[PDB]
RNA sequence: AGAGCGCAAGGGUAGAAGGGGGCCUGACUGCGAGGCCUGCAAGCCGAGCAGGGGCGAAAGCCGGGCCUAGUGAACCGGUGGU
RNA sequence: CCGGGUGGGGGGGAGGCGCCGGUGAAAUACCACCCUGGCGCGGCUGGGGGCCUAACCCUCGGAUGGGGGGACAGCGCUUGGC
RNA sequence: GUAAGAGGAGGUAUAGGGAGCGACGCUUGCCCGGUGCCGGAAGGUCAAGGGGAGGGGUGCAAGCCCCGAACCGAAGCCCCGG
RNA sequence: GGCUACGUAGCUCAGUUGGUUAGAGCACAUCACUCAUAAUGAUGGGGUCACAGGUUCGAAUCCCGUCGUAGCCACCA
């Protein structure tokens, strides 16, 4: 439910992305999880949008 | 009806002011797709001026009156006599 | 009488109707000073960004690549080792946490603060009624709150400057001093507009960059084409 | 093993799936042999390869949760990119 | 805000003020912009009323006109509603 | 009746159209909450229009074309009472 | 969705551009007055100004984020 809600991640370093969900109840401010992009290897990763 | 000037008679059903509600983009269109059918006919009006020796009158078209003070013009520069109304307004034209 | 004899003079020398720019502004505007000592070229800005925004009244730190020549003495709160610091730099009895009574039991002579991050967290929580409210006191962001910000004390010994909002974006840019004509002038104000254009809100629409009014101190200003 | 394992029951489980701590972030990418299932469609399962990554002394596990419910082909378009 | 501020006319005259100190959030001549509310105008831009007739419309024993209404009414296009 | 015009009526609020009841005798109680209807020159919402702060394509540029805020644009429904 | 207004004591309602010192009638409370109830006067309990954030030294008085309430336009592959 849209309190879960559901967002994406993309890297700095400009652009990229990979799928998430989130849960803003929840202690959940922002997030900087550490994943992999389409270039290169595992990398930083920033959260934004819906 | 139709001008006696330069026609301007009448128009029908797909003529239009159709409704629609139409389509465009504000989301995943204005209201996107929309549509449908309707009505529409031309201006038409009085001018009834004196010129020459009477008076005579006209149903002259939405913006077409100029026109009218022209043949006026016209007019004048002949020999308009007699006593025949309508019939002088057509020798004209 | 109303504005005083020089600025009826001074009023047949400005034509409320005028722009300089920059340049003109730089010469003629050296002129418009003919007061007493040392007035502060104000260039007076005002732009909109609707006197807060929660948090849109710029904060400008900036010490226009020249100099002041005022004081500021900055004192210092500065937890012993960064004393050390402050020490070679200008700041008056860098006091690691003692002087602060001589900032809140009434003893002055000061501006600026320096101080610390460490004690800003202690020493905020006292003279936030002061300092804080009329404007010494950290503000993270005027000078204040760090060791790097030592170098930042030489920074404020070569020009501070704080652009804020308040009610009209407003602020006014500080050199002129009566005594640098052309050369400093020209090179101040362009640094000023320099700064201006750095510290920027997130999409705040209308003119950044009306009032300019550079006026020295106590006289004529009319705009400089808010932009050369 | 009658406890627990979110939620209904069923299967199962203390040679762990349960309960405590440390580092982290494999709800990973490009693929997928060969099987479940089945009218179509969709759904289920997965070794290995390869990038690189976490942890591990190693051996090694990792394509979320012990598993079965928490789901909607297409047409329309919103938004970031190529 | 009943406290004084703001302005002009004058008498008359060589004399009258601003910082710190003091107080509080702030210090009060002067200078710069701006806010509050107002007031006058200049650009844009509308709301409301009167008078006029000559568009347009009514009528009176033929009327080239007199009398009534009149920029609405009638209509043409377009605008949203019911 | 698309219309010209027609009936109304060469009749004029004791006159003309619409509705409920249905001689005459008695009589016609409370509710404006939902709605219909009457009015009400403050106001919310909303149209094209009017306007132009502000953005972009493109030409070297002059320019051309599109997007468009503030704010003024009705009926209406909401609101107000009967 | 967009725009608008309101939500503060158990009830019902003001204080609204600050800067003070958060109220009113009902009701509860122990009284007072009357020989007697009621009428009314007094003192207390109840606000945690729709919740937070930020502006200010100092907001229930302002901008901002979430919801609840309603109003019209208006969106729904």
């Amino acid at each position: 439910v849209r309190i879960k809600l559901l967002l994406e991640c993309t890297e700095c370093k400009r652009r990229n992305y990979a799928t998430e969900k989130n849960k803003r109840n929840t202690p959940n401010k922002l997030e900087l999880r550490k994943y992999c992009p389409w270039c290169r290897k595992h990398t930083v990763h920033r959260e934004v949008k819906i | 009806k139709v001008c006696e000037i330069s026609g301007k008679r009448p128009i029908v059903a797909n003529s239009i002011q159709r409704r629609g509600k139409a389509k465009r983009e504000g989301g995943v269109g204005k209201k996107t797709t929309g549509i449908s059918k309707r009505r529409q006919y031309p201006n038409l009006q009085k001018v009834r001026v004196r010129v020459a020796g009477q008076e005579i009158t006209f149903r002259v078209a939405a913006s077409h009156i100029p026109k009218v003070y022209e043949l006026v013009e016209r007019a004048k520069g002949l020999k308009l006599e007699g006593l025949s109304p309508k019939e002088i307004k057509k020798e004209l034209l | 009488p109303k504005h005083g004899k020089r600025y009826r003079a001074l009023l047949e020398k400005v034509d409320p109707n005028k722009v300089y720019t920059i340049d003109e502004a730089a010469r003629l505007v050296k002129e418009l000073a003919t007061a007493k000592f040392d007035e502060t070229v104000e260039v007076h800005a005002k732009l909109g960004i609707d006197p807060r925004r929660s948090d849109q009244n710029v904060r400008g730190t900036v010490s226009l690549p020249h100099g002041l020549g005022k004081q500021v003495r900055v004192l210092a709160i500065a937890k012993g080792e960064k004393i050390k610091e402050a020490e070679e730099a200008g700041a008056d009895y860098v006091g690691g946490e003692e002087i602060i009574q001589k900032i809140l039991d009434g003893w002055m002579d000061f501006d600026a603060v320096v101080a610390t991050p460490d004690v800003m967290g202690a020493v905020g929580s006292k003279l936030g009624r002061i300092l804080g409210p009329r404007g010494l006191l950290p503000n993270p962001k005027a000078g204040t709150v760090g060791f790097n910000i030592g170098e930042i004390i030489r920074e404020i010994k070569a020009g501070r400057i704080e652009f804020r909002n308040d009610k009209t974006g407003a602020i006014h840019a500080p050199v002129g001093k009566a005594s640098f004509p052309p050369e400093k002038l020209a090179d101040n104000i362009r640094a000023f507009i320099r700064a201006l254009e750095a510290h920027k809100p997130e999409g705040a629409k209308g003119t950044f960059l009306r009032s300019v009014y550079v006026t020295t101190t106590m006289g004529p200003s009319v705009r400089i084409n808010p932009h050369s």
